[PDB]
Parts: C-alpha cells; sequence; structure tokens
C-alpha cells in the first residue's frame, strides 16, 4: 500500500529544463517532509532538496542551488523536483524520497505530524535523467574472435551507440550460460561503448556458429554477427 | 559543509559473520543526527538507522550504530545473505546534509584464478578506422587484479578502461574486461600486443599476447 512513485525522467540537452514529479499513496502525506537524493553513474548517493510538511522549509545541496527547485502539492500528493540549466553532471538516477512525520525544536521539544527531511524511510525506484549533447545513434558491431579455465571465449564488442541502452543475446537467445553483458563505458566522444562475452568449448568451435543479436531500440537499430575463429 | 569519510572501502565476508561500518566527520555532529542506509544494485536504497543508533521501522536487532564527534559506526551482528550491499552513512547536524562515500561488503568465497583471454582489433572496425583491443578475466575471485597492457613491449598509461560485473549471484565470482583504445595509425605501427594478469589464484602473472596480423 505505501508507495512512492516517480516519473518524468529523460533525455535532455544541457542548459535544457525537467521536471520531476513523486505520488505518494498509502500514508498521510500532509505529515512528511520529503526529499530528493540521485546516484551518478559509478558514484554514490548524494543530497539534493528536502522541504518540510508544509513546505515552509525548503533546503539544497550546494551543488544544485538555484538551478533546482523542490514543491509541493498537498491536496493531491505530489511532490516536485523543477531542475533548471542542466548540465552533464546531473546526469544520475533521481530518488524521491519520504522523511519524517515529526520535528525538534531547538529547545528540544518533538512535534508530532510535523514532518521534515532530516533522513528518508521510504524511496521511489528512481527516475533517469541524462544530460548530454550527444545525438542518437546506433553501435557498431564488432566481433570478438577466439584457451583458459579450459575453454574458449568469444563476445561482441558494441560500440559508439547513443543513448543507452542495448540489449545482447547470443545465438537468437537460447543461449545464457556463461554469459558475461559487461556495463557500459562512457567514452571521451560522449558516446558508449561495451563488450558482451561467452565462454564455448574449444572442441565445439567448428561444429557451432556463434551470433550475437544487439538491439538499440532508442535508434531503432538490430544487428546479427557472426564470430569465427 | 560535512564531509564524510567511509572505511574500510569494501570488507569480504561470510554469513554468520560481523561487519563493522565506520564513518569519520570533518566536523563533530552531535550523536543524535546521523542515519544509515543499505543499497543493492536495482533496488532502492533502504533506511538502517536513525537517530544515530535507532533501529527503522522493520530493521532487526542484528543492526545497531552509535559513535558521536567525529566517528560514528555502524555493525551488522551477524551477516545473511541480504545484507551483501553498499552501506552508506549520512549525516544531519548541519545542512546541506551529505552522504559517506559508501562501504562494500561482499561476498567471500574459495579463490578462484581468471580464466584471460585476449581479442584484437577485428576486420571490421579496422575498415570502419577505429581500433580496440579487449583482454577479459573470467570468472575469478577475490575482487583485486591488476591487468597491464604492453604495445611492443612498452607499458600502457591512460589508454584502458576496465569493466567489471556485479559479483555473480550464483558462484560469487567477478568478471572483468579492459579495452585498449587505439587509432588505427598507431595500432597498425606495432606489432606485439599483451594483456598481463597478476591475481591471488595464479602462481605468477598470466601473459596473452598476438603479433598483429598472425
Amino acid at each position: 500500500e505505501v508507495q512512492l512513485v516517480e516519473s518524468g525522467g529523460g533525455l535532455i540537452r544541457p542548459g535544457g529544463s525537467l521536471r520531476l514529479s513523486c505520488k505518494g499513496s498509502g500514508f498521510i502525506f500532509e505529515n512528511f517532509g520529503f526529499g530528493w537524493v540521485r546516484q551518478g553513474p559509478g558514484k554514490g548517493l548524494e543530497w539534493v532538496s528536502g522541504t518540510n510538511w508544509n513546505g515552509g522549509d525548503s533546503r539544497y545541496g550546494d551543488s544544485v542551488k538555484g538551478r533546482f527547485t523542490i514543491s509541493r502539492d498537498n491536496s493531491n500528493n505530489f511532490v516536485y523536483l523543477q531542475m533548471n540549466s542542466l548540465r552533464p553532471e546531473d546526469t544520475a538516477i533521481y530518488y524521491c524520497a519520504r522523511g519524517t512525520d515529526y520535528t525538534i525544536d531547538d529547545q528540544g521539544i518533538r512535534y508530532q505530524g510535523s514532518g521534515t527531511f532530516w533522513y528518508f524511510d521510504v524511496w521511489g525506484r528512481g527516475t533517469l535523467v541524462t544530460v548530454s549533447s550527444a545525438s542518437t545513434k546506433g553501435p557498431s558491431v564488432f566481433p570478438l574472435a577466439p584457451t583458459s579455465g579450459g575453454t574458449a571465449a568469444l563476445g561482441c564488442l558494441v560500440k559508439d551507440y547513443f543513448p543507452e541502452p542495448v540489449t545482447v543475446s547470443w545465438n537468437s537467445g537460447a543461449l545464457t550460460s556463461g554469459v558475461h553483458t559487461f556495463p557500459a563505458v562512457l567514452q571521451s566522444s560522449g558516446l558508449y561503448s561495451l563488450s558482451s562475452v561467452v565462454t564455448v568449448p574449444s572442441s565445439s568451435l567448428g561444429t557451432q556458429t556463434y551470433i550475437c543479436n544487439v538491439n538499440h531500440k532508442p535508434s531503432n537499430t538490430k544487428v546479427d554477427k557472426k564470430v569465427e575463429p | 559543509e560535512i564531509v564524510l569519510t567511509q572505511s574500510p572501502d569494501t570488507l569480504s565476508l561470510s554469513p554468520g559473520e560481523r561487519a563493522t561500518l565506520s564513518c569519520r566527520a570533518s566536523q563533530s555532529v552531535h550523536s543524535r543526527y546521523f542515519a544509515w542506509y543499505q543499497h543493492k544494485p536495482g533496488q532502492p536504497p533502504r533506511l538502517l538507522i536513525y537517530g544515530g543508533s535507532t533501529r527503522a521501522t522493520g530493521i532487526p536487532n542484528r543492526f545497531s550504530a552509535g559513535g558521536s564527534g567525529t566517528q560514528f559506526t555502524l555493525t551488522v551482528n551477524r551477516l545473511e545473505a541480504e545484507d551483501f550491499a553498499v552501506y552508506y552513512c549520512q549525516q544531519y547536524g548541519r545542512s546541506p546534509y551529505t552522504f559517506g562515500q559508501g562501504t562494500k561488503v561482499e561476498i567471500r568465497r574459495t579463490v578462484a584464478a581468471p580464466s584471460v583471454f585476449i581479442f584484437p582489433p577485428s576486420d571490421e572496425q579496422l575498415k570502419s578506422g577505429t581500433a580496440s583491443v579487449v583482454c577479459l578475466l573470467n570468472n575469478f575471485y577475490p575482487r583485486e587484479a591488476k591487468v597491464q597492457w604492453k604495445v611492443d613491449n612498452a607499458l600502457q598509461s591512460g589508454n584502458s578502461q576496465e569493466s567489471v560485473t556485479e559479483q555473480d549471484s550464483k558462484d560469487s565470482t567477478y568478471s572483468l574486461s579492459s579495452t585498449l583504445t587505439l587509432s588505427k595509425a598507431d595500432y597498425e605501427k606495432h606489432k606485439v600486443y599483451a594483456c598481463e594478469v597478476t591475481h591471488q589464484g595464479l602462481s605468477s602473472p598470466v601473459t596473452k599476447s598476438f603479433n598483429r596480423g598472425e
């Protein structure tokens, strides 16, 4: 029953704006503070913003002060994050999160029901925001051609696409055993790259054919490549 | 602005063992203005502790935390599988509220050497005018592994990037790729290409290599 659902994610160019929304349900929304937290690629958690139960007290991470505004609508149970003048460094998963349902004054008196944003006990699944000037592009798929630990290995190098994601399968998709597809790396060019690999018996190379099926919907690309020893 | 520094960076433990996580604050924070979170890939972070030492709803008594001043700790008394994840401290003594950089608690298993493979640039990629050399380290444990590239025996620096999978859910191993990126012009200028791998499961470093065009 208790849930927070985010929406508004997406690709925006630098200097652009984007608005994130979080709908709360299954709890008394008006009593709680709320905040936003983000996690950039390969980075840790970063506190972005928070506002208290009646939105009177709102505060910001140093890196977003000025550009970002948090608001709430206690009538329809939404909290928002208005993000302006977006930068490449703002690329991240953004999480909406529920704050406390109390607060404490300088005198140490605790106020039940007057929530604020000290810490977060309920988290949205998060929405992805990508800030880049890169043009949508489909991947080049190159074979990685074939012993160690008893087997051979082969794969596909899926290079220079934008945006994420891609998906990889092998021999149409019946082959999952021993397949590793690596996390994408953003290259200097601002395009992504990854490899997909799979280990196979050395004797079986000649008998069976290996093809990787690469799909990149953003650019509606589909490519199948054979890897030959 | 308060900077939180967690240590150690990673712990390799097994169910039933104790994990102790530490967080140094760059300025004194009062004992009651601290929280801890647990975060596994693909899932929302989860609150464990607030108020320095108070367990969040649903959190069992095996988690405990405390501290004051410039050091705070979280202890997991006896680890279970779901406890392998990244853990973050968070201070709310002073705005802006901030998080530590995370400490990973990962599964300890028996040593497993990498199976190591090297792939030269394909003909296709070459025709298209770029050159990538890939070194694969497959299914190994522990995580620590040094990969060094040599081109005509000259050690390479600054022109490779490593990517690593999450610890495997079935066998708790890692796989890793190291990708050396060269202009086609430079690739063509040299002959021998080599990936040298050092790892606990190998009796000595292993080198995979090829000669361009052979």
